[PDB]
């Protein structure tokens, strides 16, 4: 069955297997660096969680607009997607769950606003004609704090103007390298909060209110950056798993095409030997 | 078009166009998967699975093979059926509901017997 | 007892210093061991670590103070060590240019391999058995 | 099982003419009980060996072969 | 792309040469750049305009059955 | 180098290396553009275009079609010309004036005729 | 990788026999990874050292015509 | 290098039996020094052409061909 075409198809799928194997190793190294970046972020997060728990859970503290739940006239959305493709069900699962949770319970384009992180989610919500009020893209593979910090302070200050009235986060939770679970984490109002099994009372140097006014935007920014690093780690792991599955599919195609190659090779040699011996019998 | 009709010809050639476009994507689907198609090729694959399964049909002869009694489909009925599939009317139904089914009313009753 | 200055990027300066005099947004502060648990939002300024015989300046941007009687913890977002405040705004723009060229490089390093993969899949589509 | 079974054997060392006539010998033994009204099971272990043996015999008769050189 | 005319150019009239010498370039650019539009992220605006010109080139080059068009 | 000499072999091998390095960036230039490549590989495509257009000649038999008389270029002068392009002596001259000329003094004369 | 000498190993002096056995491994580790070396900072010392020693091994194993190198 | 070598030539204009008999002349000139105790290197440039010449001679002599009409 056209032996040379089978041979060129074998060579082309071998080269696709080589490219996807190299992409798997690159994304494995990027997953290692993303796990190192998350482990670098860990102690700041546990300390800010300790301080916010011990302050906001003691001596009232529910007078701040970020603790108590105001009535809901709008709902913000912080969607964390990727800038680049070749991750399999990363962006599809996140954007599908965001689209389901928006179209399920609002049924009006003025009742929500969406803040995306990534070009894929941005193109998604511009194809679906949804508002993309805060829209930064082009993040590094191991992102630092300042580039997400400016959009995080704009998000918190856009809540503090009275616009969002609540918002949520959507990101892939990196558990171990194969699942990448989709999470809906409520960003703020900070109703869901828990003390660290033992508490010490604090002395507030300006007052409690000014300390909350400085601290709670920083806690929201730290939550956003922790979810963002966790989503980037799940991005590199999902691209690794997708390229590993691409190598496996390419190798299965290699072995079936070599079976068909051997069939066409045997058929070609028996055809040419029948032609030569028939021409010799002709004389 | 001069032998069969204009609308029959348009539906048949559009079915062949979507099936050829799905045939040209089987290497990308076989290696990289359904994940990297650019949201119109996903729609082509999604409608083309439904078309390739709705081409299949239960026979009166195959009642001795499976027990399903078999069907006879008029030409206007199957042209209306493939036109409704090409317009995207039945994108919400599962693709295994179209297997071995005469008409699209039978598609809908099989899909609500499945649970959709 | 000891001070610990941390950052979301990573911990910066952990030592054994008994005197810190960081400026809060209300005003000056002074911390010796045995201090009460005190909480202060720090202004954009430098923290003075002057207990090892010589002072040690550490700048904070954002800035937050959590002093325990056991230890001192500073929650900062930018924690440059030269700590003459213009150097923080200079290093911010320097690392801004650095992360901008890094975000360009991490995109072109993806797109070159993606072009290689697209042409290699094109050869399968042209071969077609 | 040897109260009701018959074994017709033509092994690999036997020449291809005996391999060619082994299943026909089996069916000629089965037709007796078939046309006497009884029921017969006949098993052909590897008819592809019969195909290769008749392919051998036809090439030794110098008959022009088809695909996979079977006549 | 695969079809060759080895007399070609001497066969065309002087209007058809002037008009088709860029038709071949636009269709060759579309055939070369369609290979990267099968999957992947996206392409930028310039070669997407090239792809739009090539899609309209393909839609021009289609005919119906037994309907020949004069050269003018 | 036992037949053509050492200098001709080195210049020809370096021309082959820069033209082979140029026929690895073709998809990258065609898709991702010139602005994104590097300032080290755009020097490669710079000297590659200057070499690739200097490989063309004016012919004596093409004189009746264009009016240009045509040239016979010896081996020493074309080795000297490609060596001077590989060294970087003619990077300031434009992408044309290498087009359809015999020697490298003709490149200088045509680039002075273009105003540069 | 595809060339073989079935006698070979017994067709070498002991000085070449001590040394060429790891150059075989260096060429195996390089020709397996040279198709993977176009892009990416894969590993710090496990793959970049292999690619470096193999890319220098290829430059060692090059010669010119009519210059046979003595064995030592 | 011509102080110790022997060059046996059968080019493409030469008839096919000289192409066929060039390597056997090579071993027949090497085995002299081999059985005199000396060490000989014999180099055969393109034995595939010697195979094609023997295929030519066997087909012109009407010997029954095998694969790729080689005898």
């Amino acid at each position: 069955a056209s032996l040379r075409d089978i041979k060129t198809r074998i060579n082309a799928t071998k080269k696709t297997s080589q490219i996807t194997k190299a992409m798997e190793m690159v994304s494995t190294s990027k997953l290692n660096r993303a796990e190192q970046n998350a482990k670098s972020f860990v102690p700041y997060m546990e300390k800010i969680q300790e301080v916010v728990a011990n302050v906001a859970l003691g001596a009232g503290g529910a007078s701040h607009p970020m603790l108590v739940s105001r009535p809901v006239k709008k709902t913000g959305y912080l969607v964390i997607t990727s800038d680049r493709g070749l991750a399999g069900a990363y962006n599809s699962n996140v954007l599908r769950l965001v689209y389901q949770t928006i179209q399920k319970r609002h049924a009006s384009p003025d009742e929500y606003a969406i803040i995306v992180i990534g070009r894929v989610g941005l193109s998604f919500f511009r194809k679906r004609n949804m508002p993309v009020i805060l829209d930064i893209t082009r993040l590094p593979d191991q992102p630092s704090f300042a580039d997400i910090k400016e959009i995080a302070r704009k998000t918190v200050g856009l809540f503090a103007d009275g616009t969002f009235d609540e918002l949520y986060m959507y990101y892939n939770h990196y558990v171990s390298a194969i699942q990448q679970e989709v999470t809906e984490r409520k960003l703020l109002p900070l109703t869901d909060l828990a003390e660290n099994k033992q508490r010490t009372v604090y002395e507030f140097e300006p007052s409690q209110e000014e300390i909350l006014d400085v601290l709670l935007p920083q806690y929201a920014e730290s939550l956003i950056y922790g979810a963002l690093l966790d989503a980037k780690a799940s991005e590199h792991a999902a691209r690794m798993t997708a390229m590993k599955n691409a190598t496996d599919n390419a190798n299965e195609l290699i072995r079936t095409l070599t079976l068909s190659y051997n069939r066409a090779r045997q058929a070609a040699i028996t055809q040419e030997i029948t032609e030569i011996v028939a021409g010799a019998n002709a004389l | 078009p001069e032998i069969v009709g204009e609308e029959h010809y348009q539906v048949a050639r559009k079915v062949q166009q979507t099936l050829q476009r799905y045939k040209e994507l089987q290497d990308i689907i076989a290696i990289l998967g359904m994940d990297e198609l650019s949201d119109e090729d996903k729609l082509v694959v999604h409608r083309a699975r439904r078309i390739q399964f709705f081409l299949s049909q239960n026979f009166h002869v195959a009642e001795q093979f499976t027990g399903q009694p078999g069907s006879y489909v008029p030409v206007k009925e199957t042209v209306r059926g493939f036109k409704e599939i090409l317009e995207g009317k039945y994108d919400h139904l599962p693709e295994d509901a179209f297997r071995l089914v005469g008409r699209i009313e039978e598609v809908v009753e099989k899909a609500k017997a499945m649970g959709v | 007892i000891h001070v610990s200055v941390v950052t979301p990027d990573g911990p910066v300066y952990e030592d054994d210093v008994e005197m810190v005099s960081v400026k809060a947004k209300s005003g000056e502060l002074g911390i010796l061991p045995g201090h009460i648990p005190l909480v202060a939002p720090l202004e954009i300024s430098a923290a003075r670590l002057k207990k090892g015989g010589k002072t040690q300046y550490i700048a904070v941007s954002g800035g937050f103070l959590e002093v325990r009687p056991d230890k001192v913890t500073i929650l900062a977002q930018a924690a440059e060590r030269a700590e003459d405040i213009d150097v923080l705004r200079a290093k911010a723009a320097k690392e801004r240019a650095e992360r901008r060229l890094q975000s360009q490089q991490d995109d072109i390093d993806f797109k070159r391999a993606e072009l290689a993969l697209k042409r290699a899949m094109n050869r399968l589509s042209v071969a077609e058995m | 099982a040897l109260d009701y079974t018959i074994v017709v054997t033509a092994s690999a060392s036997q020449p291809a003419p005996l391999l060619f006539l082994a299943p026909y010998a089996g069916v000629a033994m089965g037709e007796y009980f078939m046309y006497k009204g009884k029921h017969v099971l006949v098993v052909y272990d590897d008819l592809s060996k019969q195909a290769a043996a008749y392919r051998e015999l036809s090439l030794l008769l110098r008959r022009p072969p088809g695909r996979e050189a079977y006549p | 792309g695969l079809s060759v005319s080895r007399v070609g150019g001497a066969a065309q009239i002087k209007a058809m040469k002037k008009v088709a010498g860029t038709l071949r370039l636009d269709l060759a650019a579309y055939r070369e750049l369609e290979a990267f539009a099968q999957f992947g992220s996206d392409l930028d605006k310039a070669t997407q305009a090239k792809l739009a010109r090539g899609a309209r080139t393909v839609e021009v080059l289609k005919q119906d059955l037994h309907q020949p068009i004069p050269v003018e």
